[PDB]
RNA sequence: UAUCUACUUUAUUCCUCCCUGUACGAAAGGACAAGAGAAAUAAGGCCUACUUCACAAAGCGCCUUCUAAAUGAUAUCAUCUCAACUUAAUACCCACACCCAAGAACAGGGUU
RNA sequence: CCCAUAGUAGGCCUAAAAGCAGCCACCAAUUAAGAAAGCGUUCAAGCUCAACACCUCCCAAACAUAUA
């Protein structure tokens, strides 16, 4: 079955050869006991979360602020449990969950600062020549979270 | 526009997307299949009667003359009992292996025509063939032996 | 092969005859092409496939000599032309834009002045047709008009 | 009675003559090209004369006008080759006030 | 790519019209060339074919190679 080494003989791009798993699976448990030490011995500095809350994905440092577009129902002042975060990185590692990561992992913390309303948001509708015109203000409650810390806990 | 037109109608977009699905496909096989693999009886009677016939044979390369000029040598010829006979070499090559001539089969090639006999006027043939500055004699075979045109300057002196 | 030397003298000399590769991958196959798996896989870019059936001028060989596909022989004939113009036979002369792919002959065509409307667009011929069916590893095939 | 857009200094031909009444044809016939001429138009100028006229502007006046071969494969001959190889824009322009051949105003030139 | 003689200038009609102005037969010789399929001649003579021997100003720019 042999071609000789014509231009389509071969197919253009390189061949890879992926490694074997069984060390490639020793290999990871390498990885994971590193970067396991890295979170007992407290080498990671400040962490960024991937955060699912509501309907969308915040990415997220502590000391920051997240503005949502409904009432939460909590009273302003209460700290909050961020569940779904998805994705939490350091300077040298980070962690990815498929698609969620473990609630021992980690947890991120948030308090309500303020539950305000939007800015007064217009909707209009007109059609020409047929006297359609409609006329709509809007506005939309919000709160506020306060992005308190990003704790990691060395669950590997 | 009717439903017949005198122009090719523009059918609907899916008309013509149906059309277009719907075509004809033909089958392709794995390899392609052009990348894998009476008168004969005449001539062989009649020209393997000449065989046993003749005693002596002579050949030329009889192409190289005109009509009425193969008239002259055929009427010259015809003076004696030998006959000339203008057939295709690509029967006459079994025809050889056929009558057990080895050194028979390096001989007949191209235009040649048959100088079948059984008494040699072949000098006088030689005779009618000098004053024509052209068409050699090829060599020949009396009795399982070859003539070479040397041979056939000894035997037909 | 065999050459004609003359100096009169004229006499012709078998010189140096090649012969190909002892091993065959397909043997039973016709062509010398369809003899090593290469259907549909080569091109004008691949020259040492395409020398081998090349007169020392340039021209092509006959199919009776090399005994080809008619299919292969139309294709390398096209390949040996599209490959000429590329400048990738320099050395198969008698005795500047540098093009690639190129269908026709370059002194032989008329520029497009009026390129037509978006449905009805004269469009430039880029390669050939005859190399439609060779070894696409692109999800798209080879655009043949540009 | 012009508001807006757009715009407002991007060499041909005829006749004559010669080459030549040669080439070519075989006789009848009869070249080209290139050259000299004379015209005409168009384009761009100009006023020495002429003419309308007169410190000037004009024309009827003058000036200038720059695809075809060989070779040759597919298809061993040949073959003009959507076969390959070889061969056949310069010029122009560029740094107060008074008079002006510059000019609607502005601008420009000159003022030794 | 070649390769073309002979009964014969097939009879009748037609000035002669011969394979080729028309009717009819369309047999035959060598190994094989039709009483003839196209040029061609008043008619001829000459040329090929079948068959014998070798076999108002164009209008996206572009781009044929990386895994759907
Ligand atoms: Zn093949």
């Amino acid at each position: 079955g042999y071609v000789p080494k014509t231009s389509l003989s071969s197919p253009p791009w390189p061949e890879v050869v992926l490694p074997d798993p069984v060390e490639e699976t020793r290999h990871h448990a390498e990885v994971v006991k590193k970067v396991n030490e890295m979170i007992v011995t407290g080498q990671y500095g400040r962490l960024f979360a991937v955060v699912h809350f509501a309907s969308r994905q915040w990415k997220v440092t502590s000391e920051d602020l997240i503005l949502i577009g409904n009432e939460l129902d909590l009273a302003c002042g209460e700290r909050i449990r961020l569940e779904k975060v998805l994705l939490v990185g350091a300077d040298n590692f980070t962690l990815l969950g498929k698609p969620l990561l473990g609630k021992d992992l980690v947890r991120v913390e948030a308090t309500v600062i303020e539950k305000t309303e939007s800015w007064p948001r217009i909707i209009m509708r007109f059609r020409k020549r047929k006297n359609f015109k409609k006329k709509r203000i809007v506005t939309t409650p919000q709160t506020v979270l306060r992005i308190n810390s990003i704790e990691i806990a060395p669950c590997l | 526009s009717k439903a017949v037109t005198r122009h090719r109608r523009v059918m609907h977009f899916q008309r013509q997307k149906l059309m277009a699905v719907t075509e004809y496909i033909p089958p392709k096989p794995a390899i392609h299949p052009s990348c894998l693999p009476g008168l004969i009886r005449l001539l062989r009677r009649e020209i393997a009667a000449v065989f046993q016939d003749n005693r002596m044979i002579a050949v030329c390369q009889n192409v190289a003359l005109s009509a009425e000029d193969k008239l002259l040598m055929r009427h010259q010829l015809r003076k004696h009992k030998i006959l000339m006979k203008v057939f295709p070499n690509q029967v006459l090559k079994p025809f050889l292996e056929d009558s057990k001539y080895q050194n028979l089969l390096p001989l007949f090639v191209g235009h040649n025509m048959l100088l079948v006999s059984e008494e040699p006027k072949v000098k006088e043939m030689v005779r009618i063939l000098r004053t024509v500055p052209f068409l050699p004699l090829l060599g020949g075979c009396i009795d399982d032996t070859i003539l070479s045109r040397q041979g056939f300057i000894n035997y037909s002196k | 092969f065999r050459e004609v030397v003359e100096t009169t003298i004229i006499e012709g000399r078998i010189t140096a005859t090649p012969k190909e590769s002892p091993n065959p991958p397909n043997p039973s196959g016709q062509c010398p092409i369809c003899r090593w798996n290469l259907k549909h896989k080569y091109n004008y870019d691949d020259v040492l496939l395409l020398s081998q059936f090349i007169r020392p001028h340039g021209g092509m060989l006959p199919r009776k000599i090399t005994g080809l596909c008619q299919e292969e022989h139309r294709k390398i004939e096209e390949c040996v032309k599209m490959a000429h113009r590329a400048g990738l036979l320099p050395n198969h002369r008698p005795r500047q834009l540098n093009r690639y792919l190129t269908r026709w002959a370059p002194g032989s065509v008329k520029p497009i002045y009026k390129k037509g409307p978006r449905w009805n667009r004269v469009r430039m011929p880029v390669g050939s047709p005859l190399l439609r069916d060779n070894v696409c590893y692109s999800r798209t095939p080879w655009k043949l008009y540009h």
